[PDB]
């Protein structure tokens, strides 16, 4: 119930349609 | 005076370069507002999985984010951010799938820290829908739950939310696509 | 060198064009996404009944189809279909109001065959307003409530809505414009 | 109550606005 | 033969032209667009509050009014007008705030005149959140609430809302931007 | 809870973003 925060790694893309 | 006629030429093709990027930049828009949500609950509609997860492992693209959705009109705005290839403690071994504040327009009237119950979840294709998923109360010290200065906060969520493999040899791939689904509880807001 | 001015001027030329196709399409996309609505419910407006009828008559457009309508912001997508002339055993003595059921981009999340009531019906803008309508609980063997395969499936609804003379002259045409309303019921749907 | 099957005849068109 | 060249220059300068208003027209439709509301509330948010209000002293801009929200999807358009310097017997000592009927595309199925109970207010950015707000209920032969003809009814409102002094001096401002908030009860309508 | 009419004074103004 804790979140758990995530790596801002990076290579990221907007994907939805 | 070919110059003149070349220069005349030079401007329009500039223009028209312009045009082409806002044309495009609307097909975005028209998009992200086609598929808007104001409940405080998002369905994710992941299409290509195969090249996508396969775009993770090679680094071209380590994770993917959905479109905004809302607590309502005027309220919180979010959005879902995934590692197809697994990120932090489950990067190369599981799914990774993480919830998102973003900078709202109304921010200044919204309560802070965010506190509202959030459901991650991956949805089951299969005929027994068996769907996948964990909720989460926010953690009033997280900053990631703070009121956004950058245009998002830092994601929060579970890096090992499922087994690469058990995901791959189960029914939430169908036609190599998947749905994320997350739930916000909205009803704890008094009347915003 | 005019070839090289002409031929640049040729290019621009193209791209205006393309640019105006792309433009006109987004009026109409705009269009459709101003009036959205997703409690599944349709109020269909149509202007011109007039000139529309006849052009029913004639043959230049048998039929007109609602912009699209949905049970939520990611439930079935439905839309109206009427014929201001008549379809089947209606054709030129009624106006013909039909269902149709689109492929929505969640279709493979929501149940199927589509079994939610739905209750056509035809506004009266007289000062009664009595309204005329149907409901009807879809056939689970039509092919009309089936998972979706193309854009849209066969249409259901009646025929014989309303008796053409019936129509022109009561008080459901008022400025050349009637309005078709949709009634799809979403309690069924447990927690979609 | 129950659905009749309507006749693809064509000449459709949309209309909103 | 550069007439030629230059007569194709021209027309598509001319096109050029015509696509920027076009585009530029879009981006205002999407921003609209993007701030719709269809339960019957508004939340206006009017950015650079002192430049503005210069504006309203001078007289370049006496008034400022949001953009349309709804009742429901096929309900009354409406939206607010202010006046930052202050209209009426409140000009150049108050902030005026008026509701405003629109005419909407389902008025002939709408009832008239417009009943509805309507909540203006200011709202607090400030910790303790003491928004300034009031109601009313439409005087039935106000022809601010009768079925609109033009783009826009005369609007009605309170041209003293507020002080000027009381607002400036008070946490309802913050980085330069304030909140306007309207609440048009919809229980009344039975089942629009 | 009476509406009071507003001058239609003008130099209106479209502002939303």
């Amino acid at each position: 119930s804790v979140p758990v925060p995530a790596t801002e790694l990076g290579s990221t893309e907007l994907v939805t349609t | 005076n070919t110059g003149l006629l070349e220069s005349q030429l030079s401007r329009h093709d500039q223009m028209l370069s312009v045009h082409d990027i806002r044309l495009a930049d609307m097909d975005l828009r028209f998009q992200v507002l086609e598929t808007a949500s104001y409940n405080g609950v998002l369905i994710w509609k992941i299409r290509d999985y195969k090249r996508r997860k396969q775009e993770a492992v090679m680094g071209k693209t380590l994770s993917l984010y959905s479109q905004p959705f809302y607590t309502g009109y005027f309220g919180y705005k979010m959005c879902a951010r995934v590692y197809l290839n697994g990120d932090g403690m489950g990067k190369g071994t599981h799914l990774s799938l993480f919830f998102v504040i973003m900078r709202g327009e109304y921010d200044a009237l919204l309560p802070w820290p965010f506190k509202q119950k959030v459901t991650l979840m991956l949805m089951d294709q299969g005929s027994s829908r068996r769907h996948l998923g964990d909720a989460f109360k926010p953690d009033p010290n997280s900053s990631s739950f703070k009121k956004p200065t950058g245009e998002m906060n830092i994601a929060s969520g579970c890096p090992v939310f499922v087994a690469q493999t058990v995901l791959e040899n189960g029914t939430y791939i169908k036609d190599d696509t998947i749905f994320i689904k997350v739930i916000v509880d909205t009803s704890d807001l008094p009347d915003p």
